[PDB]
DNA sequence: CTTGACAAAAGTGTTAAATTGTGCTATACT
């Protein structure tokens, strides 16, 4: 369960800290996540997976 | 009950698939190269940059402030580091998830591997240490094991793991088993010992002497050797220890205080200073003051010839005279009282 | 009360022996 989020050029986010919707994803701002949830920066798929949960 | 309770936590972890370890493998050297480029990306060590990273990973705040209250500043020393390592290009910046990857993967295999130990561990009891504290050192050494395995010989990371695992718990009955600490070597000493006695109590039918284990032991050993390794290799013993049928008596309040005087000994050695100070006064105030000086009557250390003579103006010589003198005196008159003739133990 | 001469006792600095601590091993093994 997740929301899936590709990118371009490089990342802001790292692997595994916190998010809340509207904050920004990679590129410089080009992509936000709209949802709470844990966040996973994927190299081979070059993508930003937000997978919902909360932060507790 | 905790073992239960352990054993059910690494049950829930399932275990790994020969695909998944080489992966796992694989991805942790990857990490670990990748912090090596970071050491030429940045200029700054190893396990430097990988502790930071760990404390990125495996918790929060909790990494810093509690392996005792001082190590590496939170808001200083690691976050600076962070965000020095937070403005690189798009290369070292993989490179850095890379590395993060590699990290939770080393704690995956772990974990499977755990459950490995827990067998090996479950192997090793009877010890002189608990079985809890056996599946930990060998966790220890698995930790130790997963650290330095090489994927690329192609062998299951299985029997490289069980070795560390193993010397790993023998360095716990040798750190730990017995009350006193007994160091490595004469640990493995006593074993061979116990071992060979073993074998030819076998043999013989019957226990063997010192002379004859000492010689089945090889060059270097004789009866006094194995007799003194043998007295180091005894245990102490339990001061709550029941004596008799009774439950009102133990073991440990049978023992006497040597360390503390008897009022006996207090009153004894009052007498002996006072009566001392009396058979002392009889003599003249320069040579009593010479000998007590000598005695440490004075200042508890001992004044020797040049000390007393520097202290008085003459020379050392004079001084000895001086106390034979003294001390024949003393010898007429407790000729006489027979006050101090006794003291003589 | 004194002085000088001497060896025995207690010191002081570099070395050898043994002593102790630490790490490592790869069929597979959970």
């Amino acid at each position: 369960k997740a929301r899936v989020y590709p990118f371009e050029d490089d990342v802001e986010v790292t692997t595994g800290d916190r998010v809340a919707p509207g904050d920004v994803l990679a590129d410089g701002g080009k992509v936000k996540s709209e949802i709470y949830g844990r966040v996973e920066v994927d190299l081979v798929r070059n993508v930003v997976r937000v997978v919902e949960s909360y932060d507790i | 009950d905790p073992v239960r309770q352990y054993l059910h936590e690494i049950g829930q972890v399932p275990l790994l698939t020969l695909e998944e370890e080489i992966d796992l493998a694989r991805k942790v050297e990857e990490g670990m190269e990748a912090i090596k480029k970071l050491s030429e990306a940045t200029g700054l060590d190893q396990e430097l940059i990988r502790e930071v990273v760990r404390a990125k990973i495996l918790g929060t705040a909790r990494i810093q402030k509690i392996p005792g209250l001082k190590e590496k500043p939170d808001p200083k020393t690691v976050e600076e580091v962070d965000g020095k390592l937070k403005s690189l290009p798009k290369e070292l910046k993989r490179y850095l998830h890379i590395a993060r990857e590699g990290e939770a993967a080393r704690q995956h295999l772990i974990e499977a591997n755990l459950r490995l130990v827990v067998s090996i561990a479950k192997k090793y009891t009877g010890r002189g240490l608990s079985f809890l504290d056996l599946i930990q050192e060998g966790n220890q050494g698995l930790i130790r094991a997963v650290e330095k395995f090489e994927y690329k010989r192609r062998f299951k990371f299985s029997t490289y793991a069980t070795w560390w695992i193993r010397q790993a718990i023998n360095r716990a009955i040798a750190d730990q088993a017995r009350t006193i600490r007994i160091p490595v070597h004469m640990v493995e000493t006593i074993n061979k010992l116990s071992r060979t006695a073993r074998q030819l109590q076998q043999e013989l039918g019957r226990e063997p002497s010192y002379e004859e284990i000492a010689e089945a032991m090889g060059p270097g050993w004789d009866a006094k050797r194995v007799e003194e390794t043998l007295k180091i290799a005894q245990e102490p013993v339990s001061l709550e220890t029941p004596i008799g049928d009774e439950k009102d008596s133990f073991y440990g309040d049978f023992i006497p205080d040597e360390n503390l005087p008897s009022p006996v000994e207090a009153a004894a050695q009052s007498l002996l200073s006072e009566e001392l100070e009396k058979a002392l006064s009889k003599l003249s105030e320069r040579e009593a003051m010479v000998l007590k000086l000598r005695k440490g009557l004075i200042d508890g250390r001992e004044h020797t010839l040049e000390e007393v003579g520097a202290y008085f103006g003459v020379t050392r010589e004079r001084i000895r005279q001086i106390e034979n003198k003294a001390l024949r005196k003393l010898k007429y008159h407790e000729s006489r009282t027979r006050k101090l003739r006794d003291f003589l133990e």
